[PDB]
C-alpha cells in the first residue's frame, strides 16, 4: 500500500511573503504567482533539515482496527438461506 | 505563438460542415449502457440455468456403476483412457483452446480414478453436449465451469492447465458463495496449556485456513480461551472479512502463545455473547462458532442451555493434532447444537477438512427448493487460466434422486456443486463505449458492498495488504479509494449502493493520471441502478463533456486525401504522427510498438467500426492543415524545442521528427497526462519531466508547455484538441537570468538562479530545500492530500 | 504414505507432504500401502520380527 501525496494551491492569493525562522539564524522570501499559468516564482534569501518527500512510499494501510470502529456504509444480501426445520441433523 | 493554440480554433470553426456537434444526454447514456449491462449479465443467467437443470436431469439417472475396467471413462485430464486435443490458437482465450469437449481438472491428491470419482467423470459427460450448445448460441462465453463437490472442476472450452497444483475447486470463491449463505463465523481457538507443541501450530495453520473461506459479504471474530476468553486481535465484535480485516485476524492468530487451564464454560459463554451482538450491522443469519481445540472432559450443558436454546447457533467443532484426550464431549457439542465434528490430525488434513462446513451451512439452502437457485455474481477477482479480470456467476445444482418418490432420507441435502460462467471485465469494459466522452470522464460501477467493478482505477493485479516482509484473494477496492474521498462522494457512495438512481454536480479534486498534479474541477456523476441485479452504473462527465464532434463525411475523396497524410514516409513535411490504438473489426492492436500499428492501420483503411475511423482521419486533416500552413511557416523558433498537437481521435504530431523519437507521452491519447491535466485548466500548464529516471531527458527534451484549444462551435463549449510545446531549458534558463526559483504546483522545480538546483530539474521541491517549503506549505499555499494506492508493488 | 488414508483402496496416487513442518513448501509424493518391515502374517515372519524384538533392535 504505497501513501501518494499531491501538493496544488490552496489560496487564489497572488503575493506571499514572510520570515523563516530555521534555526539560529532567519530568511526573507517573496513570491507571486505567474498570472494566467500553471506557475509560482519564489525567491529566499540565500542559503545560509528533515527531507520532504513526494514520491509514494510503502506504508502500512489506514489503521484498520480503527475503520471498523465507524465502519463504511454497506447493503448485504437478503436471500439468507438457513434454519429449516426439515433437515437431519443426524451427522456428526 | 509558437503552439499556435489561437491558429487552430479557427479551423475547427473555418470547417462548420463536417462536424455535429452532439450531446451526451448523460441519463440516456447511462440507462443505455447500464441496460447492455443488464442484457449481459442475463444471458450468462440463461446458460447458467440451462446447464443446472441439465446436470440435475443427468445426476437423477446415473445408476451408480462400481466396475470401470470395461466402458472406461473418456476424458481430457487437463495436466497432460484420456484424450489426446487438437488445439486451435484462439486469441480470446489467450491460450490454446479446443471447443470439441470439456476439459477436467482433478487436484494434486484426489486420485484420478477412484470410484466416487470415476462416476463424477460419467454423469458429467453429459454436460459437454450442453456446454457445446451454449457458446454456438452466443460466442464470447468465456469459460462454463462446473465445480462438483469432489475436487473436480469441468471447464468447457478445454486448454491445458496453468511449481504445484495447488489448486482446488472447493475453495476458490465463485464456490462459496453458491454453495453457502453469508455466515457469522466465530472461532473459538482453545490457546491453553495442553495445545502447547504440535497442536498449536496446526490450530494456528488451521485457524489462518478457514478465514481463507470466508467472503466479503460475512463476518468473522477470533476469541480464544485460557480461563479467561478475550480476543486475538484487537477488534472485540464481527468485522466482515475483508481482505484487511482478515489479515489483522491471521496476523494476530498466528502471534498466540500455549498457557495456562482449559476453561470450556468461560469461552462459550464469550462466544455466544458476542453473536448476540446486533448493532455492529452483522450479516444477520448463518451463526456458527467454530470451536477448534484437542480435547476434553466439560460438556458445557448449561451454556448451552441459556444461549442456544432453541438452536439459532451451529457449533462446528475441530479436534486438531494427534493426542489421546477424550473427544467426546467434543463430539456431543456438534451433534447436540446442529453442527459437524472435524479431525485435523496433522497438516494436509486441512485443507480437506475445513471447507467440509460448506456442505453443512448449505443444507436448509437444498430444502428451499426452487427459491434458491439464483444467480449470484461474485466480487471482481483473477482468472486461474491467465484470462485477466473476470466475475463469475454461480448457481447451485441439488442432487435430485428419488425424487417424486419422495424418499428423500438419504444424502439428498448436500449439493453435487456449484456451476458458474465467467464474465470478463474487458468485456463490460465494451458495453461501455468511452470515445463519445472527454479524457476525463468515464463509467464505473459498484458492488453492494461498494467494491468497484468495471473502474478506470482498477489495475489487474492483486489488491495490496500490509508492508511486505523481509524472507486467492480478490480484487476488492472500495469506491472512496480509488477515488479522493469528500464529504460528497460519500454521499453519492451511500445513494449508489441503495439502488437510488439521480445526478449530482459539484466541484472536486481529480488526481492527475501520473499521481503528481491535483486538479480542481467540476464533474456531474449520473448514475442508475442496472436493474436485475445489484450494481450501480454511473458515469461522471466534465461540464464541458456535454459535446462531442461526431463527422460526417461520406465522399472519399476528402478522406482519401486524408488517408496519406499520415503515411510514415510524408513525416518530415507532415509532423511524426501517432494514432491511439482503439477497437476496430479486424485491425491489429500494437505489440507495445505503435509504428507497426500505424503501418497496419493504412492498408485497413485502403481496403475500403464506422465512427472512430471516421473520427481519426478528421483530425488527421485538421492537424495537418495547423502542421502545413502554420507550424512549417515559422519554422525553428528560438526557444521551441519541439511542437505538439493532441486530439481525441489519436491524433498526435510532433513537427522536428527529431523530437518525437523523445515522446515519452504514450500514444493512447485518452491516458495522457497532460491532456487530462490541460484539458481541465483555463490556462497554460507546465509538467515537469520526472528526475533522474532510467530513461533520458530534461535537457535534450525540455519541458512540456500545453493549452487546450476551446471553441464555441453554435454557442456550445468544446475543447476537443490540445496543442503545445516542448520548451527548452536552456533558451529559457539565459531570459530567466536575464532578470531564485521558479515553480509550478505540486512542487516540481523548473529552474532556478543557482545552476545547482538547476542541475536536479524537476525534482520535488522540498527534497531541495525542506525548511522553506514545510514552512512555505504552511501559509495556506501548496495544500496537501494523502491518498492510498492500494494496487501497487514494493521491493522487500 | 498418507496417514489419513486407512485402507488399500483409498491409498492410490498422489498427496501433499510438507517439509519439517512447514505450512508453505509442499511437495508431491506418491502414496504407497507399505507393509511393516517386520510383520506377523506368517509364523515364519512372526517369528523373525519376535527375533529382533528379543535382541532390543527395532
Ligand atoms: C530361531 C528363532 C528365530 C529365528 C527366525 C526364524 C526364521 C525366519 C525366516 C524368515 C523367512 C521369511
Ligand atoms: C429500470 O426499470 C425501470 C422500471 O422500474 C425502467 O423504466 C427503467 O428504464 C430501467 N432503467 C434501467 C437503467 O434499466
Ligand atoms: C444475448 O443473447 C441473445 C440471444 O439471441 C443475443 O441475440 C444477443 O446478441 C446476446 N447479447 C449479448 C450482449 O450477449
Ligand atoms: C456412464 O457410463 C456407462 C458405461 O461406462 C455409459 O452407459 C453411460 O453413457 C455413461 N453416462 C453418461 C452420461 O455418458
Ligand atoms: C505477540 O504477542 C505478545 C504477547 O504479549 C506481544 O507482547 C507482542 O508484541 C506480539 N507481537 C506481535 C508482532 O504481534
Ligand atoms: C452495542 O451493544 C453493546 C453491548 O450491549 C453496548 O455495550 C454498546 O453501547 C452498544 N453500542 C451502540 C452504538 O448501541
Ligand atoms: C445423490 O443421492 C443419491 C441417493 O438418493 C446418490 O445415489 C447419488 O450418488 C447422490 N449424488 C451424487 C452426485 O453422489
Ligand atoms: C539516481 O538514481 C539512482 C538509482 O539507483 C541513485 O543511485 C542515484 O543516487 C540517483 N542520483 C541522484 C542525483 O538522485
Ligand atoms: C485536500 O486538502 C485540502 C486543503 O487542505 C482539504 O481542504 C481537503 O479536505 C483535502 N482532501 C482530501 C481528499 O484529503
Amino acid at each position: 500500500i504505497t501513501e501518494q501525496t499531491q501538493y496544488f494551491f490552496d489560496n487564489d492569493s497572488k503575493s506571499f511573503s514572510g520570515v523563516l525562522d530555521c534555526g539560529n539564524c532567519s530568511r526573507i522570501f517573496h513570491g507571486e504567482k505567474l498570472m494566467n499559468t500553471n506557475l509560482i516564482f519564489i525567491m529566499v534569501e540565500s542559503k545560509g533539515t528533515r527531507l520532504l518527500i513526494q514520491a509514494e512510499q510503502t506504508s502500512d494501510g489506514p489503521n484498520p482496527c480503527d475503520m471498523v470502529k465507524q465502519p463504511r456504509y454497506r447493503k448485504g444480501p437478503d436471500v439468507c438461506f438457513d434454519n429449516n426445520v426439515l433437515e437431519d441433523y443426524t451427522d456428526c | 505563438t509558437a503552439s499556435g493554440v489561437n491558429q487552430l480554433v479557427d479551423i475547427y470553426e473555418k470547417y462548420q460542415d463536417l462536424y455535429t456537434v452532439e450531446p451526451n444526454n448523460a441519463r440516456q447514456l447511462v440507462e443505455i449502457a447500464a441496460r447492455d449491462i443488464e442484457k449481459l449479465l442475463s444471458n450468462r443467467s440463461k446458460a447458467l440455468v440451462r446447464l443446472a437443470l441439465e446436470a440435475e436431469k443427468v445426476q437423477a439417472a446415473h445408476q451408480w456403476r462400481e466396475d470401470f475396467a470395461s466402458n472406461e471413462v473418456v476424458y481430457y485430464n487437463a495436466k497432460d483412457q484420456r484424450i489426446k486435443p487438437v488445439f486451435i490458437e484462439d486469441a480470446n482465450f489467450g491460450r490454446q483452446i479446443s471447443y470439441q469437449h470439456a476439459a477436467v481438472h482433478i487436484p494434486t491428491d484426489i486420485y484420478e480414478g477412484s470410484t466416487i470419482v470415476l462416476n463424477e467423470l460419467n454423469w458429467t459427460s453429459a454436460l459437454d453436449e450442453v456446454f457445446k450448445k451454449n457458446r454456438e448460441e452466443d460466442p464470447s462465453l468465456l469459460w462454463q465451469v462446473f465445480g462438483s463437490a469432489t475436487g473436480l472442476a469441468r471447464y468447457y472450452p478445454a486448454s491445458p492447465w496453468v511449481k504445484i497444483d495447488l489448486y482446488d475447486v472447493r475453495r476458490r470463491p465463485w464456490y462459496i458463495q453458491g454453495a453457502a449463505s453469508p455466515k457469522d463465523m466465530l472461532i473459538l481457538v482453545d490457546v491453553s496449556g495442553s495445545v502447547s507443541g504440535l497442536t498449536l501450530k496446526l490450530i494456528r495453520t488451521s485457524v489462518s485456513e478457514m478465514l481463507e473461506t470466508l467472503s466479503d459479504d460475512d463476518f468473522v471474530n477470533v476469541a480464544s480461551f485460557n480461563s479467561n476468553a478475550q480476543d486475538v486481535s484487537c477488534f472485540q465484535h464481527l468485522v466482515q472479512a475483508n481482505v484487511r480485516n482478515k489479515k489483522v485476524l491471521k496476523d494476530a492468530v498466528n502471534n498466540i502463545t500455549a498457557k495456562g487451564i482449559t476453561d470450556y464454560k468461560k469461552g462459550f459463554s464469550f462466544a455466544f455473547e458476542q453473536l448476540l451482538n446486533y448493532n455492529v450491522s452483522r450479516a444477520n443469519c448463518n451463526k456458527i462458532i467454530m470451536l477448534f481445540t484437542d480435547g476434553g472432559e466439560e460438556r458445557a450443558q448449561e451454556i448451552f442451555n441459556k444461549y442456544n436454546k432453541d438452536k439459532k447457533v451451529r457449533v462446528f467443532t475441530f479436534s486438531v493434532g494427534q493426542h489421546n484426550y477424550d473427544r467426546g464431549p467434543i463430539q456431543w457439542m456438534a451433534c447436540e447444537n446442529k453442527g459437524y465434528y472435524y479431525e485435523i490430525p496433522s497438516i494436509g488434513a486441512i485443507r480437506i477438512n475445513t471447507q467440509e462446513y460448506l456442505d453443512v451451512l448449505g443444507r436448509p439452502m437444498v430444502l428451499a427448493g426452487d427459491k434458491a437457485k439464483q444467480v449470484q455474481w461474485t466480487n471482481v477477482y483473477l482468472d486461474a487460466l491467465e484470462l485477466g479480470l473476470v466475475i463469475t456467476g454461480t448457481l447451485p445444482v441439488f442432487n435430485i434422486t428419488g425424487q417424486f418418490e419422495n424418499k428423500t432420507n438419504l444424502k439428498n441435502q448436500l449439493i453435487l456443486g456449484v456451476m458458474g460462467v465467467d464474465v470478463s471485465l474487458e468485456d463490460i469494459k465494451r458495453l461501455t463505449p468511452r470515445f463519445t466522452l472527454c479524457p476525463n470522464g468515464y463509467y464505473f460501477a459498484i458492488d453492494p458492498n461498494g467494491y468497484v467493478l468495471l473502474h478506470p482505477n482498477l489495475q489487474p493485479k492483486p489488491i495490496g495488504v500490509g508492508i511486505p516482509t523481509i524472507n486467492q484473494e480478490p480484487v476488492t477496492l472500495d469506491f472512496l479509494d480509488a477515488e479522493l474521498e469528500n464529504d460528497i462522494k460519500v454521499e453519492i457512495r451511500n445513494k449508489m449502493i441503495d439502488g437510488e438512481s439521480g445526478e449530482k454536480t459539484f466541484r472536486t479534486l481529480v488526481k492527475s493520471q501520473d499521481e503528481r498534479y491535483i486538479d480542481k474541477g467540476n464533474r456531474t456523476y449520473t448514475w442508475t441502478p442496472v436493474n436485475g441485479t445489484d450494481y450501480s452504473l454511473a458515469l461522471v462527465l466534465p461540464t464541458y463533456s456535454f459535446y462531442y464532434i461526431k463527422a460526417k463525411l461520406e465522399e472519399t475523396i476528402t478522406q482519401a486525401r486524408y488517408s496519406e497524410t499520415l503515411k510514415p514516409d510524408n513525416f518530415e513535411e507532415s509532423g511524426y504522427t501517432f494514432i491511439a490504438p482503439r477497437d476496430y473489426c479486424n485491425d491489429l492492436k500494437i505489440s507495445d510498438n505503435n509504428t507497426e500499428f500505424l503501418l497496419n492501420f493504412n492498408e485497413f483503411i485502403d481496403r475500403k467500426n464506422a465512427d472512430l475511423i471516421n473520427r481519426v482521419l478528421l483530425d488527421a486533416g485538421f492537424t495537418n492543415e495547423l502542421v502545413q500552413n502554420y507550424w512549417s511557416k515559422q519554422k525553428n523558433i528560438k526557444g521551441v524545442k519541439a511542437r505538439f498537437v493532441v486530439t481525441d481521435g489519436g491524433i498526435t504530431r510532433v513537427y522536428p521528427k527529431e523530437a518525437g523519437e523523445n515522446w515519452q507521452e504514450n500514444p493512447e491519447t485518452y491516458e495522457d497526462s497532460f491532456y487530462k491535466r490541460s484539458l481541465d485548466n483555463d490556462n497554460y500548464v507546465f509538467t515537469a519531466p520526472y528526475f533522474n529516471k532510467s530513461g533520458p531527458g530534461a535537457y535534450e527534451s525540455g519541458i512540456m508547455v500545453s493549452k487546450a484549444v476551446e471553441i464555441y462551435i453554435q454557442g456550445k463549449l468544446l475543447k476537443p484538441a490540445v496543442v503545445g510545446i516542448k520548451i527548452d531549458v536552456n533558451s529559457w534558463i539565459e531570459n530567466f537570468t536575464k532578470t531564485c526559483v521558479i515553480l509550478d504546483d505540486g512542487g516540481f522545480l523548473l529552474m532556478a538562479n543557482h545552476d545547482d538546483y538547476t542541475n536536479q530539474i524537476g525534482r520535488f521541491f522540498g527534497e531541495i530545500d525542506p525548511s522553506l517549503m514545510r514552512h512555505l506549505v504552511n501559509i495556506s499555499v501548496y495544500a496537501f492530500n494523502k491518498s492510498y494506492d492500494y494496487q501497487s508493488v514494493c521491493e522487500p | 504414505s498418507d496417514s489419513s488414508k486407512q485402507t488399500e483402496a483409498e491409498c492410490k496416487g498422489n498427496y501433499i507432504t510438507y517439509k519439517d513442518g512447514e505450512v508453505d513448501h509442499p511437495i508431491i509424493q506418491p502414496r504407497s500401502w507399505e507393509n511393516s518391515k517386520f510383520d506377523f502374517d506368517n509364523v515364519l515372519a512372526a517369528m523373525m520380527a519376535l527375533f529382533t524384538v528379543s535382541t532390543f533392535e527395532g
